């Protein structure tokens, strides 16, 4: 039995008329036969009498007025649990990897309330990434949020690939990756990198690609959030990778413009901050488990001031700043050590040793940035003999916090290295104190632990 | 303590016995439309603008548009489960909130419902959220100190009871820390505290409540919560509920202090609710009356004269003057004070504590920026000893900052400015302190005395935090009878000047940092 | 939905019908037009882009049982404005307006079973005291009420059903 | 710690009470549905028409 | 304390299955005001547990 | 495939959408302009051998298909913050920024390096070019760092003078 | 009167298109006679999915020192060329 | 769905006899007044740019001859005017 | 004698409907009983069909539709002259000062 009929089609926006008894409620999922294909619609508004205004998830081509519509009396709901590990799915939870059905066992609606402030679990357990600069200059705890800010081409996606690999075959916990606004080339490269590196069996992939209607791109973040929440309820400490928040805000802008809402400060939708809050407020630790998260944030035209990066800042606990200048000097990961920050970087939670090492690294690099122009004008032989030492130690620090990634191998051929936080602190604390003033600078470039630095110098 | 299921049975039996069987007439309408948090209602001929309409599920909507044949209302809570055809009832009430001492020390949302999980409130009566401020003749000048516990603010930027001080600055520069430290410092003054959080993420509220009860300040404060994920209607109306809960104390001849956390997010929630009602936009899409959004709020922070409180309370209180102090918080982007909402609120308040981000990152915390920050009520709200000690500090620090900006290009510089550029560098190193460590007027006073009368001029090595801590411990051991006098009276005398000279001389000569 | 477009036409028709002592005839004339508006073929014509004048004439023709004053003028004025689809509402507003001037109320009653005609006459006489109108009760037999009655007098409602009291008790708990 | 245990005791007590509330009122519903008489419906309506 | 409250609740649940036998007809005889038909517990077995 | 002025397809679509009374977005462009270009540009793809072998139902094996897209976009006075430039810069795999201040000075083709990115990188180069390009990238990066001192040259040290006059010769 | 073909804009396609100047509907406009097309193809189509792609590892040469050395283009890449007039 | 300056008693006048043009084309009635702009009903004889004479001694300039009403501006103090004049 | 009816309330903007011939003029003042307090409305526009759009010189909350509105035949009028020296007044010429009343001879 189907009881609704299409009455308008304008682009991706479809109006459906039902009996006034059976009007679907907001966010319910309707279904229609777009020829031989099956198309689901999400109810956005209950305008007028009996009519309902919806966004098509698939493409709207081929629809005609008067088609019969069947209303599923539940929101879009997706499969969750172990069954989804190693699979690729679209926003509707359908497998797009040709490996057959998901084998699902339970389904969850992607719309749900956020945990109340009473259910939250205050926690300070730091994560240990395999990355020297991120472990040192920007630590973050379970349940926290990390934003990889930067332009285009700086390494956000490969940094997230490295994090997924390191936290899937060093610490064996599960992970979920929600590619909202994905590029199909990059999604295939990601799938083949995870399948080649044996980590695919501990990652759950959701893709909303760039060539899909706006709301299809919009709801993918909530789909991945729902999978991460199902893993959380099992007691796991899950990790959620959001491939670009900026394209989530753009999808929200598009879907808000299609529904004819009155636009806002910069043409953004009026609901911008409420969509960002409804996304980011479900990502929290709780007394049973936790969802940690890392989010890539593209800053358009290089300003942190427009509504998207400006509105996402309010939620992050750590911010890593990537720069294309440092990347063009051939240093990866291209993290700016001076502008990246964290709220958890204080003696009380990281210990005085870590805090002092980080502040000393930043002070040395700032002093070197000061000395750079006296070197440029007056030449180096004019510097004082302690400044000629600050220069060398800063230059060696600036090398040592580069690192070879396991996933960057296809770009460079050299093998990757995983560095424990203890070795990172030991290395920087040694360099600053002059224990390695006898090694060349290139002994520190693209090495793992300091032992590799001494062994390369011995080889060099 | 639960095996006595007779307790459950008796609870249920009391609830059944006291159920009332008769029914009464009520006025009813039908939901015709629902979208993005707004619903249109057909019927309710006697609905009145600002009324509370009760929806199925024990939640409310606020009737904002009384159009000729429908009522446009905003749902306060999750709207998505409402559907056309549902029926709603008109309460006879213009938007209310509970008030009184009974909710003092409890966590509640915009509607006054307790999200604390500790049982129902015990209010006395209700207050209209959208009230009107006292007139021109019902007001009094503000000349009573309220101490934030921070040396930088209490010395350079004094706050008075009945003042409105803007805490303005870029993201992540210690605004919330300064605000809740100003709250904690009121543990034992007569001032009740109120903290309204607008658009805060729930973990921040959890941490704030844990810190408020840890340091013992929770029993003296009301927390009003509208988290980042709640409907924009709840975020837009939260500060008015908080202002009504504090105005309850104001009108009874007592003192309250209310902190609005991110008014610059209340403006965004109001912009959302306005655009969803198709109302014409203004300079940055913010509606036309966005000034009249903050104005009619912050004009309720007032000190009110004894005749007003006597007439309001119908003669039950005679000598008291009531007051309500507001500390609104504003977030700027890259420090452009001249933005729209910041330059409105700067045109409303009586001062601003500008927090500078490049001072905050340099470890100067609290990062208050002298010069650009002022209190236009000023020394009238400052205790005498603090007024005497602090007179120079602000200009000395601003000129120190400009001179130290010059210094970078001028090595080998005059030995006269060489001393100013060092005293300034020591005072700027003295006015920064740990986060949850409020400092009484006496502890601030003798530290500023040590700094101003040259006793720091020989500690010119920046081992100067230990000096402060050791001086406070020393004075707390021996001369507690002087700290009592300072804290009780705030007075200053040549005799107290000599006493402080003696304390500093005896400290320098006999102790170590 | 076009309540708002129908208000002026209903008010004009009624305020004219009392100048010519024919409210009762106007009501049935508008009822005839409201029925012709619903036909599947006529509803196809009203949607097309005919000229208002010829579209009005194509509507006069299917209703000859109309005054010179009523059809040939009201239908033409509504056609010039393209309002003819509003006719089903112009009727109801008209009825409503009449009930206002005639001091009448169409109170509706709902029950699980028929009332004794002493209960119902008491209801009539009691509502006529609650209100200030001649009431005209009409009952409905709805089983979900189970016992008692609902009295709806416009937007005012009095609920005495056992289900309403049950689900009120369910929220007292 | 004892305060948090008291909070959880509150939670469990309220949950049990709410479950018994739902089922008790549903049983009352079915009782009223099955056990009724015209001499009672007329009495209810005669109490209603009083006001 | 958790293990205490667990078994405490488990003990309560069995007794509330008796108390519901009163409370259901209590909610009935509060509503109609007609003395309820006792022995109408022919239906109550599914409501008991 | 070269698309010459996608920023004119966008204008023709704005016209069509404004004559249909659709709700105008920013700069009066319709809401779905992104969904106009993306489902175009995402059609440029490299395709593996099994898709080719299945599509042609045999008759081709081992070979991989490809389609490369070079869309062109015009900016008004070099502003990238516009609507259509924002969408297309968000969609594609990289950008070649041609600047008029370089074109006037005689640097032709006036590609602005550093500000211009290719995310495919060396994977799309012969290994000789991949070997040789890294020193050019680093030379121009050091030159961009030093270029502020160009109009103060002859004040500088010789060790940086060498970098400064080497970057000029690469340019 | 207007009749609705159930069809969707299709365009000629084939190797005979190679070397011709054609308008957006596939009609020749160079005047060198009709097309030797190889059937028709739908103008609006769906791109290959995730699992049908392959990694871009082949160069497409521009012949410009500035591009091929520092902004390489691969077969299957999408490169915006952006600038002023 | 919005009204277009057709109102109850003008509709009633059309109800009395549809061809009210049997009345003078020389005159009409003010229907609305806002910020110096005026809407007039009637004036079938009006021509664009014409001086329309108001009560008192004032003039308005007919700017718009729309389907059923004339839009004009008042050359003087306009607050003295009212509907139905 | 009141003659108008409130028909809309949207923020501070109030629409009231009058008989077709009794429509107020543009800057005339109407008044309403908003509960116990009287409220003054200043007309701003004359819409078609007797409707008049006004702005409230006071708080708009609490207004029903259908309330009776009284049409004062003159604009807002305030006291003037010597009587007003040393006093404080609001827009409506009412003492917000509490020294009692203004003994003006003329308005
Ligand atoms: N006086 C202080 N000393 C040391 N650390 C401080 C001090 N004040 C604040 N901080 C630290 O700075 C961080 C930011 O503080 P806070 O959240 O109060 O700033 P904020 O401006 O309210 O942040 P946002 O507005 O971005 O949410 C906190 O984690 C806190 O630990
Ligand atoms: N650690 C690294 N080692 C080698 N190449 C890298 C590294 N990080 C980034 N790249 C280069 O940057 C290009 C794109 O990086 P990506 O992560 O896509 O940046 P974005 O953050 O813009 O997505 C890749 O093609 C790769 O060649
Ligand atoms: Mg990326
Ligand atoms: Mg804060």
């Amino acid at each position: 039995m189907a009881t609704g009929k299409i009455v308008q089609v304008i682009g991706a926006v479809v109006d459906v008329e039902f009996p006034q008894d059976a009007v679907p409620r907001v966010y319910d999922a309707l279904e229609v036969q777009n020829g031989n294909e099956r198309l689901v619609l999400e109810v956005q508004q209950q305008l007028g009498g009996g009519i309902v205004r919806t966004i098509a998830m698939g493409s709207s081509d081929g629809l005609r007025r008067g088609l019969d519509v069947k209303d599923l009396e539940h929101p879009i709901e997706v499969p969750v649990g172990k069954a989804t590990l190693g699979r690729i799915m679209n926003v509707l939870g359908e497998p797009v990897d040709m490996k057959g059905e998901i084998g699902e066992e339970e389904r969850w609606a992607i719309h749900r309330a956020a945990p109340s402030y009473e259910e939250l679990s205050n926690s300070q357990e730091l994560l240990e990434t395999g990355i020297k600069v991120i472990d040192l200059m920007a630590p973050f705890a379970k349940g926290g949020k990390v934003g990889l800010f930067g332009g285009a081409g700086v390494g956000k996606t490969v940094n997230m690939m490295e994090l997924i690999r390191n936290i899937a075959i060093e610490h064996s916990g599960y992970s979920v990756f929600a590619g909202v606004g994905e590029r199909t080339r990059e999604g295939n490269d990601f799938y083949h990198e995870m399948t080649d590196s044996n980590v695919i069996d501990k990652v759950s992939l959701v893709y909303g690609q760039m060539n899909e209607p706006p709301g299809n791109r919009l709801r993918v973040a909530l789909t991945g959030l729902t999978m991460a929440e199902k893993f959380r309820d099992e007691g796991r400490d899950v990790l959620l990778f959001v491939d670009n928040i900026y394209r989530y805000t753009l999808a929200g802008t598009e879907v808000s413009a299609l529904l004819g809402r009155m636009p806002s400060a910069v043409g953004y939708q009026p609901t911008l901050a409420e969509e960002m809050g409804v996304l980011q407020e479900r990502i929290t630790s709780t007394k049973t488990g936790s969802i940690t998260s890392v989010q890539a944030v593209y800053v358009p035209a290089d300003d942190l001031t427009d509504p998207s990066p400006a509105t996402t800042f309010a939620h992050l606990d750590a911010t890593v700043v990537l720069s294309r200048q440092i990347a063009s000097l051939g240093i990866y990961p291209a993290v700016d050590p001076l502008d990246s920050t964290s709220r958890q970087l204080d003696p009380l939670v990281v210990g005085q040793e870590h805090y002092d090492t980080a502040r000393g690294v930043q002070s040395i690099l700032q002093r070197y940035q000061e000395l750079k122009d006296i070197i440029a004008i007056l030449g180096m032989d004019e510097l004082s003999e302690e400044d000629k030492l600050v220069v060398a130690r800063a230059r060696k620090i600036q090398r040592f916090l580069s690192q070879p990634f396991f996933v960057a191998e296809v770009f460079t051929g050299s093998p990757g290295k995983y560095v424990s936080l203890k070795d990172t602190i030991r290395g920087f604390k040694g360099i600053m104190e002059g224990e390695y003033d006898h090694l060349p600078e290139q002994a520190f470039y693209m090495v793992g632990s300091i032992e590799e630095a001494v062994e390369k110098a011995k080889k060099l | 303590m639960q095996l006595n299921s007779t307790e459950i049975s008796e609870l249920i039996k009391q609830r059944i016995a006291q159920f009332n069987v008769v029914s009464e007439a009520h006025n009813e309408g039908t939901i015709v439309s629902v979208s993005d948090g707004v619903i249109r209602i057909h019927g309710l001929a006697d609905c009145m603008q600002g009324e509370m309409i009760s929806l199925p599920g024990n939640r409310y909507a606020i009737a904002l548009n009384l159009e000729r044949d429908s009522v446009g209302a905003v749902v306060m809570g999750p709207y998505a489960d409402l559907a056309e055809g549902m029926k709603v009832k008109c309460t006879g009430r213009i938007l209310e909130v509970p008030v009184g001492r009974g909710l003092l020390g409890r966590v509640v949302n915009t509607l006054g419902a307790p999200i604390d999980g500790k049982g129902p409130l015990d209010h006395d009566g209700f207050s209209a959220v959208e009230a009107i401020a006292p007139g021109v003749i019902e007001r009094q000048s503000v000349d009573q100190p309220v101490q934030t516990g921070y040396k930088a603010v209490d010395s350079m930027i004094p706050i008075g009871r009945g003042q409105r001080e803007l805490i303005i600055g870029d993201r992540q520069t210690g605004k919330t820390a300064l605000a809740i430290d100003a709250i904690i410092n009121q543990r034992d003054s007569g001032i009740k505290c109120i903290y309204v959080a607008i658009g805060q993420k729930a973990s921040t509220i959890s941490n704030v409540v844990r810190k408020l009860e840890e340091h013992g300040a929770l029993a003296n404060t009301i927390v009003v919560v509208a988290t980042a994920s709640e409907s924009a209607a709840l975020q837009y109306l939260a500060p008015y509920a908080g202002c009504a809960m504090g105005e309850y104390f104001r009108d009874r001849g007592e003192d309250a202090l209310i902190i609005y956390d991110d008014l610059s997010k209340q403006a965004v929630a109001y912009r959302q609710i306005s655009l969803l009602l198709r109302r014409p936009p203004g300079r940055e899409a913010f509606p036309g009356d966005v000034f009249y959004l903050h104005s009619r709020l912050l004009e309720r922070a007032a000190r009110v004269n004894a005749e007003y409180v006597e007439a309001f309370t119908k003669g039950e209180v005679k000598g008291k003057t009531g007051s309500l102090t507001a500390l609104p918080i504003i977030e700027t982007q890259a420090g452009d004070v001249s933005a729209f909402v910041p330059t409105n609120v700067i045109s409303i308040t009586d001062g601003q504590i500008f927090l500078e981000t490049n001072l905050f990152n340099a470890g100067i915390r609290p990062a208050v920026n002298p010069g650009i920050s002022v209190s236009r009520v000023g020394g009238a709200a400052q205790t005498k000893i603090m007024k005497k000690l602090s007179g120079g500090i602000r200009t000395a620090l601003a000129q120190y900052r400009e001179l130290a900006a010059f210094s970078q290009f001028a090595s080998d510089l005059d030995d006269a400015t060489r001393k100013q550029l060092d005293h300034g560098q020591k005072v700027t190193e003295l006015l920064k302190q740990k986060q949850y460590a409020p400092m009484s007027v006496a502890q601030q006073s003798l530290v500023l005395f040590a700094a101003e009368r040259g006793y720091l001029a020989d500690v010119e090595l920046s081992k100067i935090g230990s000096f402060e801590a050791a001086l406070l411990a020393y004075v707390d051991r021996d001369h507690a009878p002087l700290m009592q006098e300072i804290n009780q009276t705030g007075g200053y005398n040549d005799e107290i000047e000599g006493k402080l000279k003696g304390i500093l001389d005896s400290f320098k000569a006999t102790q170590s940092w | 939905e076009f309540i708002t477009v129908a208000r002026p036409y209903a008010k004009a028709a009624f305020d004219f019908a009392v100048e010519h002592q024919s409210v009762e005839r106007w009501q049935d004339m508008l009822a005839f037009a409201a029925e012709v508006t619903k036909n599947e073929q006529m509803a196809e014509l009203l949607s097309g882009a005919l000229a208002p004048e010829t579209l009005a004439e194509s509507f006069i023709a299917v209703a000859g049982e109309q005054l010179d004053e009523n059809g040939q003028n009201l239908i033409r004025v509504m056609a010039e404005n393209g309002r003819l689809n509003a006719l089903p509402d112009v009727l109801e507003q008209f009825i409503h307006l009449r009930a206002v001037s005639e001091a009448t109320a169409e109170v509706d009653v709902i029950s699980a079973a028929a009332l004794s005609e002493q209960q119902l006459a008491k209801i009539s006489a009691a509502m006529e005291k609650r209100l200030s109108r001649k009431v005209k009760l009409n009952a409905k037999i709805d089983k979900s009420v189970m016992a008692g009655v609902i009295i709806r007098a416009g937007d005012m409602v009095i609920d005495g059903s056992v289900r309403g009291r049950l689900e009120r008790l369910a929220d007292v708990l | 710690a004892q305060a948090e245990i008291e909070a959880e005791r509150k939670r469990a007590r309220e949950e049990l009470r709410k479950q018994v509330a739902i089922l008790a009122v549903a049983g009352a519903e079915k009782i009223i549905e099955r056990s009724v008489d015209e001499a009672a419906n007329s009495d209810i309506v005669d109490k209603l028409v009083a006001e």
